[PDB]
DNA sequence: AGACGGCTGGCACGACTTTTGCAATCGCAGCCCT
DNA sequence: AGGGCTGATCGTGCAAAAGTCGTGCCAGCCGTCT
């Protein structure tokens, strides 16, 4: 139910097909935070 | 150049140095740090707000 | 006092044409002039949250994409459907052909039959207007959605099948002969076609933000009111007095000379702004000299306007007035019109008068309003009406005005009763 | 482009474990962005483009 | 079923507009060339 | 000791070729009636 744009559609399909399966992905607000942090003189990234 | 350095400082933090206001409004502006800090920042409403 | 070629008096004036003066005129660039003035003031030394809702449907294109994705489609099928949905216009008709879509697919296994099947599944999409074809095909889809009890549905289908050209040209005789159309049955079919929701995608795009610029004002309260031409929007920028005093106090002689040059440039800019304001005021007075007469008389009662005559009345340079007219807008109580639209075309009229081409066009539109709905008024009939009005405009002038008014053809506009 | 894997590649994310933070340097700052801004204009009202 | 008619639109010619492409020569006099 | 000559500062126009419009007019064509 969050800003995960690629998750709301897929959960809706899983419901209408009665799958009831969820894949988290990543909230978009976290990407918002990363983009606004990189707006200043601070590097930030996520390793593997 | 002093104007430019001041403007960059205000863009980063207006509350610290200088006072920038909008048209007909004396309230300060929301700098790149303002939307990070305070009750109305990104970190707020991040805690499941 | 009638001698010719006598002793010549010494000239006590000069043209003094300067590119600075022409730029000062700026052809009344208005907002563009404001941007240029800002750029110069930046180049001139010593010169001068919200709500954010962000919520809207993507013209049902997102809705269509979700619905197609909502329906069970294979990964390749989903990709094909997404590609087809991308090839959708605002009206709802496919811009690219089926062959173009197949070429964009770039798969040897992909074929015309599979693409057609995918489009047909896509054709019966969630909202109306998903035909992606001619409105006749969309009309067929609507009729399929519509109940079969509708009268003349079979006749309408037969007409739309291969007699669409007959309907387009409004050739009722040949269409009736070919299709055995009954009397007033074509009227019922036309009424049904009226409720066909043409351009369904237009209604989906209900959102339409308004765009307008203030520019000049023609409020004219109590008559001849000096409605300022966006005096608030006028820049009226001035150089920095404190910096000028610093330049005046500059110890270095070269620095003082540079400050003096900057002050001369600022004085030039001030003269330019004052000239612009004075030209605006003079143009406003000249327009108000006859604008109220035109507004009260009406669009059809519009007298011809000559730029040279207006300049002569204002006593300024004719070329200056012509340049000021360009890129100028004047909002009025009636509406917002360009300065050229404020000016009137010249055309001959009877009884010692001059009639605007827009005036004749508005008169012709009023006449077209008073016409039989079944049979559009002929251009000959329009010429007869103009002769009745006594505007000294012949068939050619009437046709030109109709082209200005976008009058439909007599045969095309002709329809059954 | 086969048009079959292009769409699926859009919906992908990494493990993204162990986030790291550091200072910024002008070269890599240039690296993230693609365009250089020189004009203060935001939008034109003549064509809304 | 070939001609009447009116339309339409191209084709032309005068009459009004209009845009851009246009700036020297000073009177100071000190400096440089001869 | 005498000549050259150099750059400061020098402010609302216009016109001429081009373009473009007003107006008229002819040529064909289809709807039609004979």
């Amino acid at each position: 139910k969050s800003d995960d744009v690629n998750g709301r559609t897929k959960m809706y399909k899983n419901i209408v097909d009665g799958n009831h399966q969820m894949e988290p992905g990543m909230p978009e607000s976290f990407n918002v935070l990363l983009k606004e942090i990189r707006s200043l003189g601070i590097n930030i990234e996520l390793e593997d | 150049k002093r104007m430019l350095q001041e403007a960059v400082d205000a863009l980063l933090d207006n509350g610290r140095r200088g006072r920038a206001i909008t048209g007909s409004n004396k309230r300060p502006l929301k700098s790149l740090a303002d939307m990070i800090k305070g009750k109305q920042g990104r970190f707020r409403q991040n805690l499941l707000g | 006092m009638k001698q010719g070629l006598q002793l010549r008096l010494s000239q006590q004036l000069a043209m003094t044409p300067q590119l600075q003066q022409a730029i000062r005129l700026l052809q009344l660039s208005t907002l563009e002039l404001q941007q240029e003035l800002q750029q110069a003031l930046e180049s001139n030394p010593l010169l001068e949250l919200p709500v954010y809702q962000g919520e809207t449907t993507q013209t049902l294109q997102d809705y269509l994409m979700w619905q197609v994705e909502l329906t069970p489609f294979t990964d390749t099928d989903r990709a094909i459907a997404t590609s087809i949905v991308d090839a959708v216009d605002d009206t709802g008709y496919l811009t690219i052909q089926i062959e173009d879509i197949v070429d964009s697919i770039g798969d040897d296994e992909i074929g015309l039959e599979e693409v057609e099947a995918v489009l047909k599944r896509i054709q019966r999409f969630d909202p109306v207007g998903v035909a992606a074809k001619d409105l006749r095909d969309c009309l067929l889809i609507q009729l399929s959605q519509f109940a079969k009890e509708t009268p003349w549905l079979e006749e309408a289908r037969l007409i739309i099948s291969d007699h669409l050209d007959l309907l387009a040209n409004h050739d009722f005789r040949t269409l009736m002969r070919v299709t055995r159309l009954k009397e007033e049955v074509l009227k019922e079919a036309v009424n049904l076609i009226q409720s066909l929701d043409p351009r369904p995608g237009q209604s989906i795009q209900t959102s339409e933000p308004e765009y307008v610029i203030p520019d000049v004002l023609v409020r004219k309260v109590s008559g001849r009111w000096t409605v300022e031409l966006n005096a608030d929007s006028i820049p009226r920028l001035k150089i920095n007095q404190q910096y000028a005093a610093m330049g005046n106090s500059a110890r270095n002689d070269a620095d003082g000379q540079f400050i003096r040059s900057n002050l001369q440039e600022a004085r030039w800019l001030i003269k330019s702004l004052e000239s612009r304001n004075d030209t605006l005021l003079r143009v406003s007075r000249c327009i108000v000299e006859q604008q109220q007469a035109f507004f009260e008389q009406g669009e059809e009662y519009m007298k011809p306007m000559v730029l040279a005559d207006i300049a002569q009345a204002v006593e300024m340079h004719e070329s200056t007035i012509s340049r000021v007219t360009t890129q100028k807008y004047l909002h009025s109580p009636r509406g917002i019109f360009e300065l050229k639209y404020f000016f009137s075309s010249h055309v001959n009229t009877e009884g010692g008068g001059e009639a605007s081409s827009t005036a004749i066009r508005a008169l012709v539109k009023k006449l077209i309003a008073a016409e039989n709905p079944a049979k559009p008024l002929s251009d000959s009939k329009l010429t007869s009406m103009l002769s009745e009005q006594g505007i000294m405009v012949a068939r050619r002038t009437v046709a030109k005005y109709r082209e200005s008014l976008s009058i439909p053809p007599s045969n095309q506009r002709k329809q059954l009763v | 482009k086969d048009l079959l894997k292009f769409l699926k590649a859009q919906t992908k994310t990494e493990e993204f474990d162990a986030i790291k933070i550091a200072l910024a340097s002008p070269d890599m700052i240039r690296s993230w962005s693609f365009g250089e801004v020189k004009k203060p204009e935001t939008i034109n009202y003549r064509t809304f483009k």
